[PDB]
C-alpha cells in the first residue's frame, strides 16, 4: 500500500464515445 | 604552488596536466589571479581529452581581455577546432570564438563563422548563430561586411525549429542594436512559417519565435484574428515566460483588432484565466506578474473586473508581492467589491509592517476619495483606525480624514467632533498639518476651535513652514467667521508671523493676512473664507502614449520599473 | 541548568540566521519555563543564557522578575547575576529599577566588600533621577568611610548622584572636605574627580575648591618627582590617570583668576619641559597640560611653549596625534588667534588629508581662523574645498562659507557674489533653514539688486531643481520685479528681462515634477506679488491662478483659491496689501 | 566620562558592550549598529577617532576584534587610548593570553573586570596590581 | 537578456559566476551584498537589484542568492524563466543545494553552465537531455534536441511499460477572521511517472466538464478547471482545436495538466479558535475542529498549527483527539493528527500563562493552518476517463494513478 | 581563524 490513495488502473479511452 | 603548478602544466602527462589544470579552475573560482599562467597553458592546449579542451577553453576566454597579446597563440587551434568531427567539439568552439573579446581574434575569426554558418548539424547551426550574434554585438562593421545577416535570415526558413529559433533570435538582438535601417521585417509567409514552427519549437525557442511578432503590425483584420487564434494555444503553456509572451502579442495585436468582431471577447474571455494562473506564480515572478497586469489594466480593464480575489495578499505573500497585491486591487477597487476592499484594508491594517500598514491607508484613502459611494464606509473605517491606538494607524487616519474633507467636505461635518479630540498631541508634520487645515476650514462645529488652537500655537514660529503656513490660515479662517473669540488670537499670529517669522513666504503671507485684516475685514471673508473648486486629483493612469509603447515592451526590465526602455537603459 | 559556555557553543554550530533565531527562542523558551517554576539551584545558569541573548539582541521583557529576585537572594553567584541583569537590561525609563530601590538600600549596609561594591557600582550606571534620592544619604554616609578600596566606590556614586541629580551637590561638600591626603592613587583620584565635578556644576564651591590650590600643586610635583612605581607606571609616566586629572583640575581651577594661574604657573612650565611625549600617555599629558595653559591665565611663556609644542604635534605623522593637535589649535582659536595664523599653511593641508577626522579638524579649524582680512584670501581656498569636497563635506564647507561671508564679509557686492556662486554650486547641498536667512539678508541689502537680480534670473532659467537656490531665486524675482526688468511694460528691444520669461519660469517652476510645496508656494506668492510689482504680464496670471486654485494640497489650493478671489473682486486692492515687507536683523 | 564601551569583532559580531548612558532598546541597537558600520567602514589611517554625534567616537583594535569608546568633549583623546590600553592588559593579565574564543566564553568575568575598573564612565582604578587582586579575591568568594 | 548568471553564497561569496555577454564587469557583485543588506535594513530590498546602469536580478537559493546581472532592458520573464530550468537542472543532477555540492561538482558544472545559454540566450534546458550530452562521472550532442521532440528520447527500451500517475489536490481555503471564506481555489495537479519503452504518445482522456458539454454528455459530474495548463509535451493545437490531450509523455516523473479552479463547496476541516488570554496573566485555547469532508476518508497526518504567544511559556493542554505538542522555534501549537476519520470532531482547551512584563512592541496574527492531507479522495468529482497509450511498435501498458488530496493555502484568520 | 590569536601578542 501507499498513503495518499492507492494506485488504480486507468483505460485507454472513453468506450462510451465511440 | 605557481611555480609547481607551471611544471606539471609544462609535462607530458595527461593526468599531471588534467590535475593542473583542475587546480587552476579551482584557484580561478575560489578567487585567484590564474591569468598569468595563461601562456603557460597555451602550449598544453590541443589536447585530445574533451575535458582539458573544455578547461582550457574557459581559461583563455577569462584571460583573454587579461592577456589579450597571449591570445593571439589560439587562432590556430580554434581554427583546428572548428572542423572537429564531434558536433560537441564545433559547438564548443564556435561558442569560444564568440566568447573571446578581442578585436583582433574576431577578424581572423570570420572564415570560422562563415563556414560554420552552414553546419549542417542544429546545435551547429544554433552555434554558428549565436557566435555571428556575438560579433555582431561586438563588431556590427564586422558582421555587415562578413555578410551574416543573409545568412540569418535564411536560417528561419530552414528546419532544425529550434536552431531557426536562435537565428530569429540572434537576427532580432542585431536589429535592435540597429538603428532600424534594413530591418529584418517579414511579409505574412514570414509570420505563418514562424507560427508553424511555433508548435515545434522548444520552451525558449518559443519565446524567440513570440518575440518577432511582437514588433510585427499586423494591417488586416483577417491576419490579426489568425495571429489572435495561433497564440491562444500558447496561454496553455506551462512556461511562465511564454506565457507572458503570448500575452503581450495578443495585447499588442488587440490595437488593431475591432471590437464589433468576437475574436476580441473572445481573447479577453481567455486571457483572465490566464491572467489567474500567472498570479499563483513563483514569488520572483509574482512581481513580474503584477507589473504586467497592472500595465495592461490601464489598456483592457474590463478584462479582469472579475479577478478580485486573487489579488488578495496571502499571509506568507513577500513585501513586495504585497505591495503588488495592494497596487492591483487599489486599480482593479470598485464598488462591486467595496466591502471587499474595506474588509481586506481593515485586516490588512493589523499587520506589524508600518510600511505595508502605511500602503493599506494610503490604499483605503484613494478607494474612498475614487468611489463617493463607500464615503461613509471609508469615514468609518478612518474613525476606527484611529481608535485602535497606533500612532502610524492615528497618522494615516487623520491624513486621509484630511484629504476627505477637501474632496468630499460636504457631508465631513459629523467627524469634526470625534476628530476634535482624537490624541491630537502627535508631532508628525503631516498630521499636524492636515488636521490644522480641518480645524481651520471646518471650524463650525466645533465650539472649542480656538482653544484647541491655542495649544498649537505655543511653538508657531519655530514649528515649520508648512505648518506655520497651516496654522496662520487656520488662525485667519477662524477670525473671519468667529472673530469675536479669536480677535486677540489673529492678531497675535499676525504678530508672531510678522516679527517673529524670518521666512520669507511665511513673512510674505503673514504681511498679505495683515493688510487684508487692516483693509477690510467683510472682505476677506469673500477672499479668504471663499469656496474653493472641486479638487483635480492626480489621475494614476499611465498617458495613452506611453500605454501603448509599454503594452509592445512586455516583459522586459522596463515593465517592472515601469519606465520607457530608453529611460532605464545605460 | 544550561551553562552560558554550552549556549555559546550552539549559538556558534548555528549558521543560519534563522536558524540562530529558532535556537535563541528554544533557549529563551526553557529559561522562562524554567524561571516559571521558581527554579533557584540553576538560576546562575539560566542568568548567563539570558544576558548572552540579549547581548546578541534577543528579546528579555519576560526575564526581568528573575534578575530582581536573584538581587535579593543571598547567594555570592546569584548576587552577581542579579547585578550583571540590572546593570544591562535595567534602566531608568526601564521602570524595573524602582523595586531594586530597596535590595540597594538593604545591600548598602551589607557587611561583605564584594556585594556593596557591586551595589554601588550597579546604582552607579543606573542611576535613576528617584533612586539617588531615596540614596543620596546612603552615598554620603561611605564617603566619610575610611577603606580605600570603599573610597573611590563611594566618590563615583557621589558624583554620578550630583550628575543625575544636581541640587543633591550641597550635601557634599563637607564630605570631601579635607581629603586631599590620600595615600592610595584611586582615593585621590575618586576624590580630585569629585572635587572636578563638584567646581564644573556650580561655580559656588570654585572659591572653597580654589583653595587647596597649593595642596595640588604639592601632589603634582611630588608624583613628577616619584617617576618610577610599579603601580601605575604605563610606558615610562607614573599615574597617568592622576596626572591628567591634575592638569584638568588646574586647567579650570583659577580659569579666570591670577593667583590661581600664577600658583600653578610653576608645575605648568615643570610639567611642560619635564614630560616626553614619546608614547601615547606622554603626548596625552602634554596636550592636556597646553589646553590647561590655554584655557587658564597663563603667562606669556606658557602660552608661547604650548604654541609650540601643538606646531610640533601637528607635524607629526601619527593620525591620533594630527587629530589631538587640530583639537587643540580648534579650542586655541579665540585665544592666541594671532599665534594660530602661522600655521595657515598646515590647516590649508589639513583639508587635502587622507583622513576623515583629520579633514574635517583642518576645516573647522580654518574656518575658525577665517579673519576679516583672510576672508577674501580664503574664499578661493574654501570654494576650492567645497567644489572638491566629500559628500558629507559639500554641505558643510557651503554652510561654513556662508556663515563666514554673513559674518566677515568684505563687501555686500562680494558677499552676494559668493553667496551666488555656493547655491550655484551647492546644488541640493545648501541647506534649506539656510534659505530664510539668505532672503533676509538679501531683503536687508537695498544697494545691489538689480545686478543682483540680473544673476538670480540667469542662474533660475538655467535650471530648477536646486531647492534652495530656486526658492531664493523666486524670492529675488518677488522681492525685485520692478528692477530685475526696466521698460518691461510693453514690447522694447530685445534684453536680458521681457516680462514674460519670468512668469514662464515661475509657470514651469509651479508645474514642475521637482516641486516639495516649498518652493511652488514662494512661487506662487512671487507670482501674485508680480502682478501689482509688473504691470507688463496683467490679465494673464489670473487665469493661471484660477486653474490653480484646484490643486490637490490643501494650502496650494486654498493658496490659488484667495489668488483668484484677489484677482477678481479685489483688482483695485491688490496693490493695497502688496507692500514691501520691513527689513529687519 | 565614557557614554557607551563596546567590544566587537571584525566580522561585526560584538563580544562586549558598556553603556553609561541609558537609551532606549531600539535606539541603542540603532546607535551600535552604526557605530559597527563606520568602524567597520574606516581604513586603518583614519587616526582612530571619529566624531560621531559629538561624541569622541575612538577606535583602537589590536587584534580581530575590535573595541570603540564614546566620551564627551571635554577631555584630551589620548586618554582614553590609554585607558584602553591599560584596561586590554589588564584583562590579558587576568585571563592570560586572551583569545576571542575566551572572550565570548568569559563574557561574564570580562563584565565583571570592566565593572571593577570603570563605572559610570569614569575611571575606578587607576593602578593595575591593585585592580587585579581585587578581582581575584572577588572571584574567590564564590 | 543577462550578462552574467553567477550563483552567490549566504555570506556572499559567490560560489560560482559564468559570464555570457561580457558587457557586465564581474566586479559588479561585489556591490550587490551591500545593496542588498541596505535594502533589507530598509525594507526595499527585491529580488531584481539594480547597480546603476546594471541591473544585478538575483534568486534566494537553498544557501546562495542566484544572482544574475544584466545591463539592457532584457526579458524580466526569460532571465526567471532560464534561472528556474537552471535550478530545476541543478536539483535534477544534484540531490542536495547547498555549498557542499557547489565546490565539489565544479568541472562538470561549468561545462553545464557553458552549453545551458550562449551569448544570454538559453539553448539546453532539458535535465534528460542535458545529462545524456554532461555528465560528472564527451560524445556527439543527442539528436534529441536537434530534432521536434525534446521530450521523449527515442529508443528507451524497458522490461515493462508501467507508468505511476498522481491526482495531486491542493486544497487552499482563506478564512478571515469574521468566519467567512474569501479564497476558497483548488488547483489540480495530473503528474503522471512513465516509465515504459519507446516514446508513447499519451491520448490523456477524462471527464471535462468542456468535454463533455461538447460531445453532448454535460450532464454527469464533469471537472471544470478554470486555469488547465498543458506541459511541454503536450500538443496544444490539439486542447485549442477539440480539447484534444494528445502529447508523447516523458521519460520519468513529469507534470502533464495542472487544473486551477475556485472551489464553492465547504471546507474539508472546520476548525473554530478559542483565544482566552487573560491581562498578563493566563492564555485560553478553545480550539475545536470539525471534519466537512467525507466520512469515507480519513485526514492522514493532520496538523493543524496554532499559533500560541511569543511569550507565553508554562502551557497545559486539554484535548481530545490528537497529541498536540508546543514548538518553541515555531512559536505556536500544532495540534497533530495521526488519522482523522471524515467527520471527526477534535476539541481542544489550551492553558498557559503570561510573563508579568508586558511585551514592548507587537508580534501580530499571524494566520492558523492545517496540514491535513487524506488521500484517495476525490473533492472535485473528475474521474479520468482513458490515457490513449498507442506506440509504433505495439505494446499493451498497464497505466497506474491515485489520488491524493491534501490542504494547501488552508489558512484561518485568528481573531 | 584568527580568532584564538592574542589581543596583545605577549
Amino acid at each position: 500500500d501507499r498513503k495518499g490513495g492507492s494506485y488504480s488502473q486507468a483505460a485507454g479511452s472513453d468506450s462510451a464515445q465511440s | 604552488e605557481i611555480f609547481e603548478l607551471k611544471a606539471e602544466l609544462n609535462s607530458d602527462k595527461k593526468e599531471k596536466k588534467k590535475e593542473a589544470v583542475k587546480k587552476v579552475i579551482a584557484s580561478m573560482t575560489v578567487g585567484k589571479d590564474v591569468s598569468a599562467l595563461f601562456p603557460d597553458v597555451v602550449n598544453c592546449m590541443q589536447t585530445d581529452n574533451l575535458e582539458l579542451k573544455k578547461l582550457v577553453y574557459l581559461y583563455l576566454m577569462n584571460y583573454a581581455k587579461s592577456q589579450p597579446d597571449m591570445a593571439i597563440m589560439a587562432v590556430n587551434t580554434f581554427v583546428k577546432d572548428c572542423e572537429d568531427p564531434n558536433p560537441l567539439i564545433r559547438a564548443l568552439a564556435v561558442r569560444t570564438m564568440g566568447c573571446i573579446r578581442v578585436d583582433k581574434i574576431t577578424e581572423y575569426l570570420c572564415e570560422p563563422l562563415r563556414k560554420c554558418l552552414k553546419d549542417e548539424d542544429p546545435y551547429v547551426r544554433k552555434t554558428a548563430a549565436v557566435c555571428v550574434a556575438k560579433l555582431h554585438d561586438i563588431n556590427a562593421q564586422l558582421v555587415e561586411d562578413q555578410g551574416f545577416l543573409d545568412t540569418l535570415k535564411d536560417l528561419i526558413s530552414d528546419s532544425n525549429p529550434m536552431v531557426v529559433a536562435n537565428a530569429v533570435a540572434a537576427l532580432s538582438e542585431i536589429a535592435e542594436s540597429h538603428p532600424s535601417s534594413n530591418l529584418l521585417d517579414l511579409n505574412p509567409q514570414s509570420i505563418n512559417k514562424l507560427l508553424t514552427a511555433l508548435n515545434e519549437c522548444t520552451e525558449w525557442g518559443q519565446i524567440f519565435i513570440l518575440d518577432c511578432l511582437a514588433n510585427y503590425m499586423p494591417k488586416d483584420d483577417r491576419e490579426a484574428q489568425s495571429i489572435c487564434e495561433r497564440v491562444t494555444p500558447r496561454l496553455s503553456h506551462a512556461n511562465s515566460a511564454v506565457v507572458l509572451s503570448a500575452v503581450k502579442v495578443l495585447m499588442k495585436f488587440m490595437e488593431m483588432l475591432s471590437k464589433d468582431l468576437d475574436y476580441y471577447g473572445t481573447l479577453l474571455k481567455k486571457l483572465a484565466p490566464p491572467l489567474v494562473t500567472l498570479l499563483s506564480a513563483e514569488p520572483e515572478l509574482q512581481y513580474v506578474a503584477l507589473r504586467n497586469i497592472n500595465l495592461i489594466v490601464q489598456k483592457r480593464p474590463e478584462i479582469l473586473k472579475h479577478e478580485m480575489k486573487v489579488f488578495f495578499v496571502k499571509y506568507n505573500d513577500p513585501i513586495y508581492v504585497k505591495l503588488e497585491k495592494l497596487d492591483i486591487m487599489i486599480r482593479l477597487a470598485s464598488q462591486a467589491n467595496i466591502a471587499q476592499v474595506l474588509a481586506e484594508l481593515r485586516e490588512y491594517a493589523t499587520e506589524v509592517d508600518v510600511d505595508f500598514v502605511r500602503k493599506a491607508v494610503r490604499a483605503i484613502g484613494r478607494c474612498a476619495i475614487k468611489v463617493e459611494q463607500s464615503a461613509e464606509r471609508c469615514v468609518s473605517t478612518l474613525l476606527d483606525l484611529i481608535q485602535t491606538k497606533v500612532n502610524y494607524v492615528v497618522q494615516e487616519a487623520i491624513v486621509v480624514i484630511k484629504d476627505i474633507f477637501r474632496k468630499y467636505p460636504n457631508k465631513y461635518e459629523s467627524v469634526i467632533a470625534t476628530l476634535c479630540e482624537n490624541l491630537d498631541s502627535l508631532d508628525e508634520p503631516e498630521a499636524r498639518a492636515a488636521m490644522i487645515w480641518i480645524v481651520g476650514e471646518y471650524a463650525e462645529r466645533i465650539d472649542n476651535a480656538d482653544e484647541l488652537l491655542e495649544s498649537f500655537l505655543e511653538g508657531f514660529h519655530d514649528k515649520s513652514t508648512q505648518v506655520q503656513l497651516q496654522l496662520l490660515t487656520a488662525i485667519v479662517k477662524l477670525f473671519l467667521k468667529k472673530p469675536t473669540e479669536t480677535q486677540e488670537l489673529v492678531q497675535q499670529v499676525l504678530s508672531l508671523a510678522t516679527q517673529d517669522s524670518d521666512n520669507p513666504d511665511l513673512r510674505d503671507r503673514g504681511y498679505i493676512y495683515w493688510r487684508l485684516l487692516s483693509t477690510d475685514p467683510v472682505a476677506a471673508k469673500e477672499v479668504v473664507l471663499a469656496e474653493k473648486p472641486l479638487i483635480s486629483e492626480e489621475t494614476d493612469l499611465i498617458e495613452p502614449t506611453l500605454l501603448d509603447e509599454l503594452i509592445c515592451y512586455i516583459g522586459t526590465l522596463a515593465s517592472v520599473y515601469h519606465k520607457p526602455p530608453s529611460a532605464f537603459v545605460e | 541548568p544550561i551553562r552560558l559556555r554550552e549556549l555559546i557553543r550552539t549559538i556558534r554550530t548555528a549558521r543560519t540566521q534563522a536558524e540562530e533565531r529558532e535556537m535563541i527562542q528554544k533557549e529563551c523558551a526553557a529559561i522562562r519555563s524554567s524561571f516559571r517554576e521558581e527554579d533557584n539551584t540553576y538560576r546562575c545558569r539560566n542568568v548567563a543564557k539570558l544576558l548572552y541573548m540579549h547581548m546578541l539582541g534577543y528579546p528579555a521583557h519576560f526575564g526581568q522578575l528573575e534578575c530582581l529576585k536573584l538581587i535579593a537572594s543571598q547567594k555570592f553567584t546569584d548576587k552577581r547575576i542579579g547585578y550583571l541583569g540590572a546593570m544591562l537590561l535595567l534602566d531608568e525609563r526601564q521602570d524595573v529599577h524602582l523595586l531594586m530601590t530597596n535590595c540597594i538600600k538593604n545591600d548598602l549596609n551589607h557587611s561583605t566588600q564584594f556585594v556593596q561594591g557591586l551595589a554601588l557600582c550597579t546604582l552607579g550606571c543606573m542611576g535613576s533621577s528617584e533612586m539617588c534620592r531615596d540614596l543620596a544619604g546612603e552615598v554620603e554616609k561611605l564617603l566619610k568611610t575610611s577603606n580605600s578600596y570603599l573610597r573611590k566606590k563611594a566618590a563615583l556614586c557621589a558624583v554620578h548622584v550630583i550628575r543625575k541629580v544636581p541640587e543633591l551637590m550641597e550635601m557634599f561638600l563637607p564630605a570631601t572636605k579635607n581629603l586631599l591626603n590620600e595615600k592610595n592613587h584611586g582615593v585621590l583620584h575618586t576624590s580630585v574627580v569629585l572635587l572636578t565635578e563638584m567646581c564644573e556644576r556650580s561655580p559656588d564651591m570654585l572659591a572653597h575648591f580654589r583653595k587647596l590650590v597649593p595642596q595640588l600643586v604639592r601632589i603634582l610635583k611630588n608624583l613628577i618627582m616619584s617617576g618610577y612605581s610599579p603601580e601605575h607606571d604605563v610606558s615610562g609616566i607614573s599615574d597617568p590617570f592622576l596626572q591628567v586629572r591634575i592638569l584638568r583640575l588646574l586647567r579650570i581651577l583659577g580659569r579666570n583668576d591670577d593667583d590661581s594661574s600664577e600658583a600653578m604657573n610653576d608645575i605648568l612650565a615643570q610639567v611642560a619641559t619635564n614630560t616626553e611625549t614619546s608614547k601615547n600617555v606622554g603626548n596625552a599629558i602634554l596636550y592636556e597640560t597646553v589646553l590647561t595653559i590655554m584655557d587658564i591665565k597663563s603667562e606669556s611663556g606658557l602660552r608661547v611653549l604650548a604654541i609650540n609644542i601643538l606646531g610640533r604635534f601637528l607635524l607629526n605623522n601619527d593620525k591620533n596625534i594630527r587629530y589631538v593637535a587640530l583639537t587643540s589649535l580648534l579650542k586655541t582659536v579665540q585665544t592666541d588667534h594671532n599665534a594660530v595664523q602661522r600655521h595657515r599653511s598646515t590647516i590649508v593641508d589639513c583639508l587635502k588629508d587622507l583622513d576623515v577626522s583629520i579633514k574635517r579638524r583642518a576645516m573647522e579649524l580654518s574656518f575658525a581662523l577665517v579673519n576679516g582680512n583672510n576672508i577674501r584670501g580664503m574664499m578661493k581656498e574654501l570654494l576650492y574645498f567645497l567644489d572638491s569636497c566629500e559628500p558629507e563635506f559639500k554641505a558643510d564647507c557651503a554652510s561654513g562659507i556662508f556663515l563666514a561671508a554673513e559674518k566677515y564679509a568684505p563687501s555686500k557686492r562680494w558677499h552676494i557674489d559668493t553667496i551666488m556662486r555656493v547655491l550655484t554650486t551647492a546644488g541640493s547641498y545648501v541647506r534649506d533653514d539656510a534659505v530664510p536667512n539668505l532672503i533676509q539678508l538679501i531683503t536687508n541689502s537695498v544697494e545691489m539688486h538689480a545686478y543682483t537680480v540680473q544673476r538670480l534670473y540667469k542662474a533660475i532659467l538655467g535650471d530648477y531643481s536646486q531647492q534652495p537656490l530656486v526658492q531664493v531665486a523666486a524670492w529675488c524675482i518677488g522681492e525685485y520685479g520692478d528692477l530685475l526688468v526696466s521698460g518691461q511694460c510693453e514690447e522694447e528691444e530685445p534684453i536680458q528681462v521681457t516680462e514674460d520669461e519670468v512668469l514662464d519660469i515661475l509657470e514651469s517652476v509651479l508645474i514642475s515634477n521637482m516641486s516639495t510645496s516649498v518652493t511652488r508656494g514662494y512661487a506662487l506668492t512671487a507670482i501674485m506679488k508680480l502682478s501689482t510689482r509688473f504691470t507688463c504680464t496683467v490679465n494673464r496670471i489670473k487665469k493661471v491662478v484660477s486653474i490653480y486654485g484646484s490643486s490637490i494640497d490643501v494650502e496650494l489650493q486654498q493658496r490659488a483659491v484667495e489668488y483668484n478671489a484677489l484677482f477678481k473682486k479685489y483688482d483695485h486692492m491688490r496693490s493695497a496689501l502688496l507692500e514691501r515687507m520691513p527689513v529687519m536683523e | 566620562m565614557i557614554h557607551f564601551i563596546l567590544l566587537f569583532s571584525r566580522q561585526g559580531k560584538l563580544r562586549l558592550q558598556k553603556w553609561y548612558i541609558t537609551l532606549p532598546d531600539k535606539e541603542r541597537k540603532k546607535i551600535t549598529r552604526e557605530i559597527v558600520q563606520i568602524i567597520l567602514s574606516r581604513g586603518h589611517r583614519t587616526s582612530s577617532f571619529v566624531d560621531w554625534k559629538e561624541l569622541k567616537l575612538v577606535y583602537k583594535r589590536y587584534a580581530s576584534l575590535y573595541f570603540c569608546c564614546a566620551i564627551e568633549n571635554q577631555d584630551n583623546e589620548l586618554l582614553t587610548l590609554e585607558i584602553v590600553h591599560r584596561y586590554v592588559e589588564l584583562l590579558d593579565k587576568y585571563f592570560g593570553n586572551v583569545c576571542e574564543l575566551d572572550i565570548i566564553f568569559n563574557f561574564e568575568k570580562a563584565y565583571f573586570i570592566l565593572d571593577e575598573f570603570i563605572i559610570g564612565g569614569e575611571i575606578q582604578e587607576t593602578s593595575k596590581k591593585i585592580a587585579v587582586k581585587a578581582i581575584e579575591d572577588s572571584d574567590m568568594l564564590q | 537578456s543577462a550578462s552574467a548568471v553567477y550563483v552567490l553564497d549566504l555570506k556572499g561569496k559567490v560560489l560560482i559566476c559564468r559570464n555570457y555577454r561580457g558587457d557586465v564587469d564581474m566586479s559588479e557583485v561585489e556591490h550587490f551584498m551591500p545593496i542588498l543588506m541596505e535594502k533589507e535594513e530598509e525594507g526595499m530590498l527585491s529580488p531584481i537589484l539594480a547597480h546603476g546602469g546594471v541591473r544585478f536580478m538575483w534568486i534566494k537559493h537553498n544557501n546562495l542568492y542566484l544572482v544574475a546581472t544584466s545591463k539592457k532592458n532584457a526579458c524580466v520573464s526569460l532571465v526567471f524563466s532560464f534561472l528556474y530550468k537552471v535550478v530545476q537542472v541543478f536539483s535534477e543532477y544534484f540531490k542536495e543545494l547547498e555549498e557542499e555540492s557547489i565546490r565539489d561538482n565544479f568541472v562538470i558544472i561549468y561545462e553545464l553552465l557553458d552549453e545551458l545559454m550562449d551569448f544570454g540566450y538559453p539553448q539546453t534546458t532539458d535535465s534528460k537531455i542535458l545529462q545524456e550530452y554532461i555528465t560528472q562521472e564527451a560524445p556527439r550532442p543527442p539528436a534529441t534536441v536537434t530534432n521536434a521532440v525534446s521530450w521523449r528520447s527515442e529508443g528507451i527500451k524497458y522490461r515493462k511499460n508501467e507508468v505511476f500517475l498522481d491526482v495531486i489536490e491542493a486544497v487552499n481555503l482563506l478564512v478571515s477572521a469574521n468566519g467567512n471564506v474569501l479564497r476558497s481555489e483548488i488547483v489540480g495537479s495530473i503528474k503522471m511517472r512513465v516509465f515504459l519503452s519507446g516514446m508513447p504518445e499519451l491520448r490523456l482522456g477524462l471527464n471535462d466538464k468542456v468535454l463533455f458539454d461538447n460531445t453532448g454528455r454535460g450532464k454527469s459530474k464533469s471537472v471544470e478547471l478554470e486555469d488547465v495548463k498543458f506541459h511541454q509535451c503536450v500538443r496544444l493545437s490539439r486542447f485549442e482545436n477539440d480539447r484534444t490531450i494528445s502529447f508523447i509523455p516523458p521519460d520519468g516523473e513529469f507534470e502533464l495538466m495542472s487544473y486551477r479552479l475556485n472551489t464553492h463547496v465547504k471546507p474539508l476541516i472546520w476548525i473554530e479558535s478559542v483565544i482566552e488570554k487573560h491581562s498578563h496573566s493566563r492564555i485560553e485555547y478553545m480550539v475545536k475542529a470539525k471534519s466537512q469532508f467525507k466520512r469515507r476518508s480519513t485526514a492522514n497526518n493532520v496538523e493543524i498549527h496554532i499559533p500560541v504567544p511569543n511569550d507565553a511559556d508554562s502551557p497545559k493542554f486539554k484535548t481530545t483527539v490528537g497529541s498536540v505538542k508546543w514548538v518553541p522555534e515555531n512559536s505556536e501549537i500544532v495540534w497533530s493528527v495521526k488519522s482523522f476519520p471524515g467527520g471527526k470532531e477534535y476539541l481542544m482547551r489550551a492553558h498557559f500563562g503570561l510573563p508579568s512584563v508586558e511585551a514592548e512592541d507587537k508580534e501580530g496574527k499571524p494566520p492558523i493552518s492545517v496540514k491535513f492531507e487524506i488521500p484517495y479522495f476525490t473533492t472535485s468529482g473528475i474521474q479520468v476517463r482513458y490515457l490513449k497509450i498507442i506506440e509504433k511498435s505495439g505494446y499493451q501498458a498497464l497505466p497506474w494513478v491515485r489520488y491524493i488530496t491534501q490542504n494547501g493555502d488552508y489558512q484561518l484568520r485568528t481573531q | 581563524k584568527g580568532e584564538n590569536t592574542s589581543l596583545l601578542h605577549p
